[PDB]
């Protein structure tokens, strides 16, 4: 199993366990009156990053394997960026990247206003 | 009466449309699956894949093929499968696959009076399995086989393991050279792509590498060479030839081991733990040889300093090697 | 010619190739035999062997009875695709080839009473599990198992054409074995069970024994010569110390080279074979000679009598122990 | 009702001419393309290519296939793809490609009421990629996949990336143990041959090779042997046999490493970075041996000069090797 | 007027029966065979096979294909061979064969007014040739290609070489880098299997291996090392380090030569000629080293005996080596 | 849209693809051209070379004349299977590939006057026999010959679409060669006669020149360094017998290793190459240096003046002779 704890503006999500079986870590945010929405995804090994157009050029995602922690640096915050955040892990053959249903392990809700 | 059977079979295929799935436009068709693992041919760390041969059986129901008056299960020729609708099941993590075709195509079609179709194939598949070689040879792998419908979404077809945990058989009789199958696991879920959601079945094996002979093959010679390199500190300076022989032999042996044994090890350009351990032992024996050279150099002018250096080395080298081993095992076990 | 065409048209009129003979009334008996044209190479690395066979089947189909100027029609192979034929497959086959040069290598013959003889030329790569604990002095029994794929024992059964010992015939010149010797074959039949039901299996075990000459001229003799060469160093005089240093270092290097080079030839198994033990003991002897030189040189300038005694005792202890080990090893592995 | 769908499909395929493209004799047909990369199995410098597995999807419009009265998108069996016009898309730089065919041919056909056709394949292709190994193993490669229409010119067909720069996905799935994906790029253009102009799409990746394995396996042994060769200076110059043996051993070990480091590389004529480093180390050990030879030649009459030469070598050689390493690692990094 | 030709060809193939051989139920049909050897590719001792590319032509008569009114030989499209009867000729000793299919299938069908049919193919076949390598590299092999009819016995078909001994052409233009085709031979016979007697043709080549490569590769290095091992006898016996190093290095060089040679051949369980030569050279160098060891053991107390032993060995070793070479080259040549 | 369907149906009505155009009336003329997209690698061991081409053919068929709104019909690749196409094949091909991804890479175009343009994409592995006497400073002319397989020169002839020099065009970025330089190509035509008659053959020779950097940095330089190291031994004092003995014997060992390792890429030819001559001369120099040391050590105690004179003369003779040999060798081979 994989245990993820996120806290944090700069959010840090530290993951422990079988992180090799889940090489992709993604970020999601849920609006108070809507459903979850993709934010970004980071590969553990290559460091490749993918972003959503709604938060692109404002958020940065990196990772460090010394402690197995993925960092989401947030800049130029806007009132449209008020949502409860989540950090999730995705399997190697789990399919799509922008869909929350494909992520197995999640984290704990973080409030940002 | 074979004529009646022929007439019934012709009537079943009369007007049959292979382009339409059962219950087209209605509820999804449920497909059960069984796998009988004949063998697992080879597991490759260089190519990051494993070869597996299996009897793959699919079970479904088609009401267009329901027949009456024949109290038998009709096992038909395999070519009949070309005139029937079959699921578009495929493996996501495969690199090459084929269905055996000697003497005829290895395929079975069996119909039942209620319209149930059993469709069996014999498939040899090479499936990719990414491996974490950082802890090699103390590693533990998890290799999966993925099964999914290529074209039909969850609104059209559904998958399940027929028989629950007994769907996959024959795992316990598989013998691997360098691995032992600790466990196997069956998973069913749904996977969402940009074109929609599809059913997914997963068959995973957890492989533990046999460490009984790896310790005695690649670690023990290096540790013994390091100890022999230490032995040189207990020899008096009048027997300098023995010290020279020991130092040169140990250094050359470590160079040969690093250059050749790692070649015998998988040739993937990876940084394993065994490489780090061998490099540490090589550095230790090289430092021992350098220490002997320094002692020999300062021997004539300052014999007392040389004796003190040898006495201190007798304590320092084993202690430092013990600390290095402790750190290595803490960071890799 | 026209009469035979009319006979064939009558035979194929209304014939259903999707239904086996005696469907729902009796069991289809198929008599099978094999003529091995050449027993191909056996691979230790892949644990497999190749075999080229004339595979012959015969069965009775009452729908193909006729009457005419000839009792047997020796027809083209394409006719075999118009009638029902057994779906025989090899259980342990890996990747087999049905030869298609210059035409499909199949023959079909129909007797006037309904008998069908159907023969094909095949190349089969079959699995052969090997236990290599006695390498290179190991014997194996490589199996070849075949049977029906979709028809259970209540529908299609298999029999040997003649007595089972004489139903698998190997050609006199049909051997492509380099490092193996073919001792014989054992022929049997049985019943296997799977999730789809019970099937009939025909099994042929070929008994192979590996030849040891290559490994004697390649591995054993260089190791023995290296051990003797290392033991030669004990006979040098009291002033040839650099000579003994060179002897020890070079012999240890040669043993490392031989141990590493021989490891590539060995199959990648996870246990110890006989060659591994021989190489390990030779390596131990060479390192013992090096340590003996070191301990003789340790006492040279202080206690010459002890060093001389050690050299004198070693000169007879090393060869005697090596000979005893060789006798024990060869008696153990050549009487098994 | 399945019969209504069957008759609608038959009416759609009645009179359909597969030999004629959509809007034949008129405006060109616009074809959009999507790629979903599964993995890059291997990247080979010996054969100068790379194996790529992908889901290749094409989107076009055919008014002959427009149907009414069925408010659904008909996902048909892949075999019907043999009865429809599909673009003659090919890859210019591929060397061996195939469509996976277990259990069935991995192909998808989806029709829409407006007449739009979606056509998907799962393809493994060995695409050629010429590489420049002058900086190996500190190199950066660029490998492309070219997509073109063979028989149809720019007056007949048009290619474009459907979705803009978001037309290629699965880049994060690429896991090469020796490389790392840096950037991927999409290009659209036209290529003119003697038969006319043709549309062209290009998917390009930039790869950066890892250096840790080569540091552990090639540079460190060479550095250690070079440092070992300097012990000869600290030995008394009267011990001719010992110094000669040490120098010859270092030279032979360097040559053995060079001959054993052939690796999986082509027989290129230029000098790679690893070749330059090995030549430098060999030059250093050769110069050390030559310095000893000069000392042995001259010491029988001028011992003071020989001692001075050894003392100056002890400082000159490490400093020169440090400078060589500094220059090498500043030029190649 | 191609309309008349089309009508004639359609009339020929109207009631044609491909399931029946010409003169079915009557006298056997006679088939003549011609072969034009385009090349003989790699000959392998490892795989025990050779590759052969040939134009294989078959000539027969079929009275059902006789046509009148067309004073021409009809060279038809190769696809028309699918509608005519052709012999089921196969090669018994082949392992993998194929007919070249670029740009189209390399197949030729030609019809003559009297019903004669000429049917040509271009076949690249790998054929098994078991080799007796006991005299390697001075051996001589005999590789055959066997041609047989699979289904039809001698009561239905019979083969012959069309043109007698001139049936096979192109042997004299074959250039094998390592061999030379001394002779080629044609044989016609009958082979009796359990299913009956079948016609058989045999095309055999006798290949003689060239020796220049092995002279430049194995024999000269071993001879030079053995000659160099005799330099010890001209060095004074008190120079222990020099003579010991010379003998040890000669032994090591001989072992390395043997190991490098025995890597590209099958694991044959017998001693080849080159193996005997290498073992003889190894015995000679080992005997030289042992002679020096015996001299070293006794020169303290019997200097005259040691000097006599060295002086006698100086002439005894070259004489015995010359005798060994004379015997070896008389026996194997 | 149905107008073109009717035209295509009328063209194929009463059309037979078994018969070449103008059968019994004239000679079918095919105009051919080649666009080499990437001249692939050259294999010395197999004496073959790979080449990827666009192969274009054009001819005239009066049966395919039509009148319609469009002068040229650019049809699908499956139309070509319904019409007569030339049976062109490569005489020296080994195993060619006609690509099928994602569809058969063929284009067919029909002009209103009956002209057919038929183009395909191919990967041809052809035979290139090589004379390796001047290896690694050799040049080759790899041929590519193609022509009809079944139609003699009285039925089907081949011509180049444009001037023969410009009818085979190589792409600028189409060089996959690793150790060869493409100096150009020559284009020719001729008649080849076989037992089935006389045929027209079109030939294109590609001129290749080998690069020498790899062999210079892997073979020549190590040999030169080994010879220099062997000749350095002359400057050591005569009293250091072990030093000079180790020098000579290890240089001989290195020369043997290099000589064995050099002949590993080239096919096992039966003659001697230039690199073989260079290695033989280097080996002779090293062996002669060791023999000279042995001779000097023989006379060092009886006639020391003679030993000193021999050593001093060798110090001048050996480097001068090696330099002269190198100059002669490189002047002879670098401008062959
Ligand atoms: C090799 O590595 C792979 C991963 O790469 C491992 O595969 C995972 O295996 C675990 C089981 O060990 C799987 O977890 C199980 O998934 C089931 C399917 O989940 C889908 O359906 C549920 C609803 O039923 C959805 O909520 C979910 O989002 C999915 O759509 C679950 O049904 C299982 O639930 C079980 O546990 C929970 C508590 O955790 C209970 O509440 C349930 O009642 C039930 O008992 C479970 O969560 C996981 O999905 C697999 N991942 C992948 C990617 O396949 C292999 O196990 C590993 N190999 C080995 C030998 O260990
Ligand atoms: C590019 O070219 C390659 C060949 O170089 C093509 O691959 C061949 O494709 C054809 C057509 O699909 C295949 O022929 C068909 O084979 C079916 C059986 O396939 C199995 O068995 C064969 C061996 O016999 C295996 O090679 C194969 O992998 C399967 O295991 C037959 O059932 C088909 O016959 C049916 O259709 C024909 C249609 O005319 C009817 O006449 C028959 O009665 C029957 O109903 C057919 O023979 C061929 O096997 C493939 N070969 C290989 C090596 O793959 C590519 O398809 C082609 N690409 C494109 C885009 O066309
Ligand atoms: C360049 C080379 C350098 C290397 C050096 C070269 C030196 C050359 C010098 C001499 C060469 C002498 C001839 C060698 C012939 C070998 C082949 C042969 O005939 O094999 C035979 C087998 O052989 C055996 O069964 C014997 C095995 C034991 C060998 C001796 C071991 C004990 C040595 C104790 C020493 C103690 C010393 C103590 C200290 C003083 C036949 O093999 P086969 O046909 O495959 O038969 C297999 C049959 N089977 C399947 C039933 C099993
Ligand atoms: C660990 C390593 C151990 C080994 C040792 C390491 C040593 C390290 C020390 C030094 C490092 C030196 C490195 C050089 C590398 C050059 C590579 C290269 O590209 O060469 C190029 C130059 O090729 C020529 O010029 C061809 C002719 C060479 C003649 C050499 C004569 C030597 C004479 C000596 C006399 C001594 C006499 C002594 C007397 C006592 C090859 O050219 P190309 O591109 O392949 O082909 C031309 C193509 N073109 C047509 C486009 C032009
Ligand atoms: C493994 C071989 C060990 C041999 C030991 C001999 C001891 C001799 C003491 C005089
Ligand atoms: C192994 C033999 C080495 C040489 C010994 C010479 C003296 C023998 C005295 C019995
Ligand atoms: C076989 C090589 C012998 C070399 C002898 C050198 C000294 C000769 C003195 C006459
Ligand atoms: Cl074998
Ligand atoms: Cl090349």
């Amino acid at each position: 199993q994989v245990q993820l704890v996120e806290s944090g503006l700069r959010l840090s999500c530290a993951a422990s366990g079988h992180t090799f079986n889940y090489p992709i870590m993604g970020w999601f945010r849920q609006a108070p009156g809507k459903e979850r929405e993709f934010v970004g995804a980071i590969s553990w090994s290559g460091g490749s990053t993918s972003y959503a157009d709604s938060v692109k050029d404002r958020f940065t995602i990196s990772r460090d394997n010394a402690k197995n922690t993925v960092y989401l640096e947030m800049n130029n915050l806007k009132p449209e960026d008020t949502a409860v955040y989540y950090c999730a892990a995705k399997g190697r053959y789990s399919g799509g990247l922008y869909y929350p249903t494909n992520y197995d392990y999640w984290g704990q809700g973080t409030q940002v206003t | 009466n074979m004529s009646f059977v022929k007439e019934t079979v012709d009537k079943l295929l009369k007007g049959y449309d292979i382009r339409l799935r059962p219950d087209f436009g209605g509820p999804p068709v449920c497909v059960g699956m069984n796998i009988d693992i004949a063998s697992i041919d080879m597991v490759s760390e260089v190519n990051m894949d494993y070869t597996l041969t299996m009897y793959f059986q699919q079970y479904w129901r088609d009401k267009r093929l329901a027949y009456s008056g024949i109290p038998l299960n009709l096992t038909l020729d395999n070519r009949v499968a070309d005139q029937l609708w079959v699921p578009d099941t495929y493996f996501l993590n495969d690199k090459k696959s084929f269905v055996h075709g000697v003497t005829v195509k290895n395929r079975m079609i069996r119909l039942h009076p209620d319209g149930t179709v059993l469709y069996g194939l014999r498939i040899t598949t090479t499936a990719a399995c990414m491996m974490d070689l950082r802890r090699y040879p103390l590693d533990e792998q998890n290799c999966t086989l993925e099964i999914e419908s290529y074209g039909y979404t969850t609104d059209d077809i559904e998958f399940y393991w027929r028989g629950g945990d007994k769907a996959v058989t024959g795992v316990e009789r598989i013998e691997l050279p360098q691995f032992s199958i600790v466990e196997h696991r069956l998973v069913s879920r749904n996977v969402v792509f940009a074109t929609g959601a599809y059913p997914r079945l997963s068959l995973s094996f957890r492989l533990k590498r046999n460490i009984g002979y790896f310790i005695l093959q690649t670690y023990m010679p290096s540790i013994l060479i390091t100890i022999l390199s230490w032995v040189s500190f207990w020899i008096n300076y009048d027997a300098s030839a023995a010290r020279v022989a020991l130092g040169i032999t140990t250094v050359l042996t470590m160079t040969t081991i690093n250059t050749h044994l790692r070649e015998t090890l998988p040739k993937i350009p990876y940084v394993k733990a065994i490489d780090m351990y061998l490099m540490g032992c090589f550095v230790f024996v090289f430092l021992a040889l350098l220490e002997y050279a320094f002692v020999n150099y300062i021997f004539f002018s300052q014999p007392a300093r040389a004796a003190a250096i040898d006495r201190w080395s007798r304590i320092v080298f084993p202690f430092t090697f013990s600390l290095f081993n402790l750190v290595y095992w803490l960071y890799y076990v | 010619t026209t009469v035979f065409t009319r006979i064939l048209d009558r035979l194929l009129d209304g014939y259903d190739n999707r239904l086996r003979p005696g469907l729902g009334e009796r069991v289809t008996e198929v008599k099978t035999d094999i003529f091995v044209t050449s027993f191909g190479p056996v691979s230790d690395h892949d644990m497999e062997y190749t075999i080229d066979v004339f595979f012959r089947q015969s069965w009775k189909d009452e729908r193909l009875k006729f009457k005419g100027p000839m009792t047997v029609l020796r027809l083209n192979n394409l006719m075999a695709s118009k009638i029902w034929t057994p779906d025989t497959f090899f259980h342990n086959g890996k990747k087999s080839v049905a030869h298609n040069m210059t035409m499909p290598n199949k023959l079909l013959r129909i007797t006037e009473d309904g008998t069908l003889l159907y023969t094909m030329r095949l190349t089969v790569r079959a699995e052969c599990p090997m236990h290599l604990e006695d390498f290179p002095m190991d014997a194996h029994a490589c199996p070849l198992k075949f049977g029906s794929y979709a028809y259970t024992r209540a529908e299609v059964v298999y029999e040997w054409t003649r007595e089972p010992a004489r139903s698998v015939v190997v050609a006199e010149d049909g051997s492509r074995l380099n490092q193996y010797d073919l001792l014989g074959q054992t022929v049997d039949s049985g019943i296997v069970q799977s999730s789809t039901g019970e099937y009939v299996v025909m099994t042929t075990h070929f008994h192979l024994k590996r030849k040891i000459g290559y490994f004697v001229i390649q591995t054993y003799l260089p190791c023995i010569m290296t051990v003797i060469l290392s033991q030669v160093s004990f006979w040098l005089n009291r002033e040839s110390v650099p000579a003994r240093t060179v002897f020890g270092v070079t012999t240890v290097l040669t043993m490392t080279t031989l141990s590493i080079s021989a490891r590539n030839s060995l199959p990648k198994v996870a246990y110890a074979t006989a060659m591994d033990w021989f190489i390990a003991v030779c390596y131990a002897f060479v390192f013992s000679a090096l340590i003996e030189f070191a301990t003789v040189n340790y006492f040279t300038k202080s206690q010459p009598a002890r060093a001389a005694k050690i050299d004198r005792l070693s000169r007879i202890a090393f060869p005697l122990l090596f000979g005893i080990f060789n006798l024990v090893y060869w008696a153990t592995y050549l009487n098994r």
